[PDB]
């Protein structure tokens, strides 16, 4: 028997409407969409058009301003070094927040080898960037700000309407990961004065190895392309568009425009549910990240006391995710849990549960009822709990590490 | 159009019970409810005749995607049992 | 997921305290730099020098669970002179772990000495 | 089967066990409207192996006619 899937920030199922769209492209109409002179390069680029149309009608902007990528990896790579190397004569400094995805933080790495500053923006113990830090981080050759929509690991969600505002009085292009926001929560690139964005199919219930990139025209925002070739998506994304991926992925995003409301009070209601739920039973849990400013969907909770690798391993059943170290290949810890702050103890038992679209109410009650069960198991199992009901604090009494 | 409503729910009921997976089954079925109980009170018959069009792509949908899903059909979820 | 650090994990094996009050009884507490793992050992060395009783707690991830329940397993039977000598490398080799994880064993040893100290300590 | 029968109504219509009289109607008596009694039809054929045509399906307005097609067949 397969465990529950309760992982959706890693990835997501394809949709059945999605596979549907698709499947015609994977059988019969499979030619290039670059073809110029027969009937398939015209089927597959009128598929391709009306895909992009549906991605931009999510994000309320123009087609033109879409261009298709094989994932928010690559749009952000190509946000991030594509900006910042075609202003590179007169700016020649980024700024981003240090609770980014990996892909920005390393490409902001890459930029620093090649001799661009870096400003890594502190967030608060909620998660969310300080706009006062943000304002007095802009110097005169600041180039690209790049604050994400809303973490995948805690699910804050940052002043994206503010952020832009702030990037437009300073004629400073703002850049927004919005991989995880995308079909889930309102978004419109005219009101936030968002100059580029990154979409990723497999967060959305698209397919997997597709995502867009949005590029501003009005005003025009430059990117120098990093993948070569014959300047295919306008230029700055060379190589053949996969006809099927970009069709699933704009009718991925139409599904998502059409059923974002219901699924936010649905996904909504069901993580009050799991969180109240496990509040009321187990002691000394707190979630990590601000509730007040948080995506339902993405919920990350810590077990004091209980190591997070153990519980994941008690919870078979169930497939989830944490931010421990026992938990990673080259033991790293949640770099976004040390940045809001969380101490030693509290994110080596991070776990995060992910509520979407397929998520059922028997789902959250079968992994609320085996947490608890397991949690009270390990906390029986720990030295830390006995001597938290001893009364000797942890502050307060040592052991010999190493 | 009260027969062709409730025939076409009887039918997407009774085609979205049929999905092998246990997401895509409870998924279909939640939603065929909640999307018939919600335009209950539509007075327009344009709005009506829209919105069983619609139905009957969802039908249409549903039922190609249960059969190809029977087609590559995996194990139950441990919450089935 | 090797299937004895699964083994060991579940169906607890000698999970509990002893009395720290007692003469006899040798606690070892000791923990990780790099991830916390923290697994706190008690052996009761009763009668003419033998470990009846063994028990242990661990906050920690499978391996290191499985790595403390095989040490506390192995400790008991033997006087205080036979428990010195388990190695970090025979629970290493035991569990089959992985490379990242080859610190786990080493607490568990570090764990065992400790007690045994404790309990020597004491006795004096 | 009468037990059955009682157990599923109220189950599905969302009603306590006692208010389900053979007697009561599902739209009158138990507050259920064509949405639910489709739902109640389908759940009958699936708790009884069965396939109750269109016509028969419509003449379940009631608990007594619903204990009676199941008894029938
Ligand atoms: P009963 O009380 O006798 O009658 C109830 C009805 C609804 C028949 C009656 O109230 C009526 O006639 N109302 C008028 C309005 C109406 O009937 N509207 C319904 C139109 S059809 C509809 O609502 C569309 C539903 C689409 C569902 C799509 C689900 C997709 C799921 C995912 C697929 C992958
Ligand atoms: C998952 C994720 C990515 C990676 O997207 P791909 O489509 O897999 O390249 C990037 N950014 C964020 C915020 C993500 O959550
Ligand atoms: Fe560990």
């Amino acid at each position: 028997l397969r465990p529950l899937y309760m992982d959706v920030q890693a990835t997501t199922p394809l949709d059945p409407r999605v596979l549907d769209a698709m499947l015609p492209y994977l059988i019969n109409y499979y030619g290039n969409p670059h073809s110029r002179t027969h009937a398939y390069g015209w089927e597959s680029e009128a598929a391709m058009e009306r895909a992009r149309q549906q991605v931009a009608s999510l994000i309320g902007a123009d087609p033109r301003e879409i261009i298709f990528t094989s994932g928010a990896t690559e749009s952000n790579n190509i946000a991030i070094k594509g900006v910042a190397r075609f202003y590179r004569s007169r700016k020649k400094h980024l700024i981003t927040t240090q609770t980014e995805h990996k892909c920005v933080l390393d490409s902001c790495r890459s930029l620093e080898a090649e001799g661009f500053q870096v400003t890594y923006l502190p967030v608060q113990k909620s998660g969310i960037i300080d706009l006062k830090e943000l304002e007095a981080a802009i110097q005169p050759d600041t180039s690209l700000v790049s604050v994400m929509t809303v973490n995948n690991e805690i699910g804050v969600k940052q002043p994206i309407a503010e952020i832009g505002r702030i990037c437009s009085s300073r004629k400073v292009y703002f850049h927004t990961d919005a991989a995880q926001a995308v079909g889930k929560i309102p978004l419109d690139v005219n009101d936030m004065k968002i100059d580029l964005m990154s979409i990723s199919g497999h967060k959305i219930y698209g397919p997997k190895g597709v995502g867009a990139i949005y590029i501003r025209r009005r005003p025009r925002v430059r990117v120098e392309a990093l993948q070569s070739g014959g300047g295919q998506e306008r230029g700055m994304r060379s190589g053949t568009v996969p006809t099927p991926l970009v069709v699933g992925l704009g009718a991925a995003c139409e599904v998502a425009q059409q059923e974002m409301e219901y699924d936010h009070k649905r996904i909504s209601k069901l993580s009050e549910r799991l969180i109240q739920n496990i509040m009321k039973s187990l002691p000394d849990v707190v979630m990590n990240g601000d509730p007040k400013h948080h995506y339902p969907g993405c919920i990350n909770l810590s077990f004091a006391y209980v190591e997070g690798e153990s519980l994941l391993m008690a919870l078979k059943d169930v497939a989830l995710s944490s931010g421990s170290a026992c938990t990673s290949a080259s033991l790293e810890p949640s770099y976004v849990l040390r940045a809001i702050g969380t101490d030693e103890d509290l994110a080596h038992s991070s776990i995060r549960f992910g509520i979407g679209r397929f998520t059922t109410e028997e789902e959250v009650d079968y992994t609320v009822e085996k947490c608890i069960q397991h949690v009270k198991r390990l906390r029986e199992m720990s030295p830390l709990w006995e001597m938290v009901q001893d009364g000797i604090d942890l502050k307060s009494i040592k052991w010999t590490q190493h | 159009s009260r027969a062709q409503v409730l025939a076409l729910y009887r039918a997407m009921l009774r085609e979205s019970k049929r999905f092998s997976a246990y997401n895509y089954r409870t998924y279909a079925v939640r939603r065929i409810r909640d999307a018939f109980r919600e335009n209950k009170n539509v007075k327009d018959p344009v709005e009506i005749q829209t919105l069983v069009n619609k139905a009957k792509r969802d039908l249409g949908v549903i039922r190609r995607q249960v059969h190809i899903g029977q087609l590559y059909s995996t194990d139950k979820l441990i919450i089935e049992n | 997921y090797h299937k004895k650090v699964v083994d060991h994990y579940e169906n607890p094996r000698n999970v509990g305290s002893l009395d720290k009050t007692s003469k006899n009884v040798g606690t070892g507490l000791v923990g990780a730099p790099a991830c916390g793992d923290v697994m706190k050992l008690q052996i009761q060395v009763d009668e003419k020098g033998k470990i009846v009783d063994a028990r242990f707690k661990t906050f920690g991830c499978g391996s290191a669970i499985a790595s403390s329940s095989l040490a506390t397993e192995w400790v008991k039977g033997k006087t205080v002179e036979e428990a010195l000598t388990i190695k970090n490398t025979d629970i290493a080799k035991e569990l089959c772990l992985p490379p990242v994880k080859l610190h786990c064993s080493m607490l568990a040893e570090d764990a065992i000495k400790a007690a045994l100290a404790d309990y020597k300590l004491k006795q004096e | 089967i009468e037990e059955r029968v009682k157990k599923i109504i109220g189950e599905q219509l969302g009603v306590k066990q006692e208010e389900v009289t053979n007697n009561a109607s599902f739209v009158e008596d138990l507050g259920a409207d064509s949405l639910d009694t489709v739902e109640l039809v389908m759940a009958l054929e699936e708790e009884f192996d069965t396939e109750i045509p269109d016509e028969e399906a419509e003449k379940i307005t009631t608990v007594q006619a619903a204990i009676d097609y199941i008894n029938g067949h």
